[PDB]
């Protein structure tokens, strides 16, 4: 985390920085998408 | 927007389809985004005038 | 082909308030449903 | 894939596959598989 | 009476391709569209000033 690294989370490929989250997601949600299909947040499939 | 393709994000287009096949969708997306950007630039030029 | 069960509990006819339904369980199998019936515990 | 009996075009079988690890490398490795067609997906990119 | 606007600069790679590396190799075959867009945006920015 906290470094520009290529991420591959459950088929989602791209380049971005992973930082510590402060937002609370609901237990049924798994992805947070911004405007115009912008993937802003994601959960870890290993440690949730 | 899909711009006539099967997906809107090209990162999975390059990951699911082979390079010989994904080129059509990539060129379609590039043409659509270039047309959108050119329309935006024309509107901005009219606004600037 | 997937039966969805959405529910939400709110303490209290139906009031004029607003409340969304949160997903609880997503059954990945679906069948041909035409009728339904409830059950009581009198 | 190698079942003993297969259904006809009417009342065809359907199995639910979940919570496991798929490996499509054994499929195209078999010799008598003549036709291998896909729509929107590539055979090589089935492992990622 | 308005006299000025917001000077906006649009990048070609981050908009059309985003973070894809295989996409940047295909924009070079289309010519100098981005050269026209950046020049028009710079002209608008100088015109507002």
């Amino acid at each position: 985390k906290n470094k520009c690294v290529n991420f591959n989370f459950n088929g989602l490929k791209g380049t971005g920085v992973l930082t510590e989250s402060n937002k609370k997601f609901l237990p049924f949600q798994q992805f947070g998408r911004d405007i115009a299909d912008t993937t802003d947040a994601v959960r870890d499939p290993q440690t949730l | 927007s899909k711009f006539g393709a099967i997906s809107s994000v090209l990162n999975d287009i390059f990951s699911r389809l082979d390079p010989p096949e994904a080129e059509v969708q990539i060129d379609r997306l590039i043409t659509g985004r270039l047309q959108s950007l050119q329309t935006y630039v024309t509107q901005q030029l009219i606004r600037a005038a | 082909g997937y039966f969805k069960i959405y529910s939400k509990h709110t303490p209290i006819d139906l009031p004029q308030g607003f409340s969304a339904l949160e997903p609880l369980v997503d059954l990945p199998i679906g069948i041909n449903i035409t009728r339904f019936q409830t059950l009581l515990a009198l | 894939f190698n079942a003993t009996r297969f259904a006809s075009v009417y009342a065809w079988n359907r199995k639910r596959i979940s919570n496991c690890v798929a490996d499509y490398s054994v499929l195209y490795n078999l010799a008598p598989f003549f036709t291998f067609k896909c729509y929107g997906v590539s055979p090589t990119k089935l492992n990622d | 009476l308005p006299v000025s606007m917001t000077k906006t600069s649009v990048d070609c790679t981050m908009y059309i391709c985003g973070d894809s590396t295989e996409c940047s190799n295909l924009l070079l075959q289309y010519g100098s569209f981005c050269t026209q867009l950046k020049r028009a945006l710079t002209g608008i920015a100088v015109e507002q000033d």
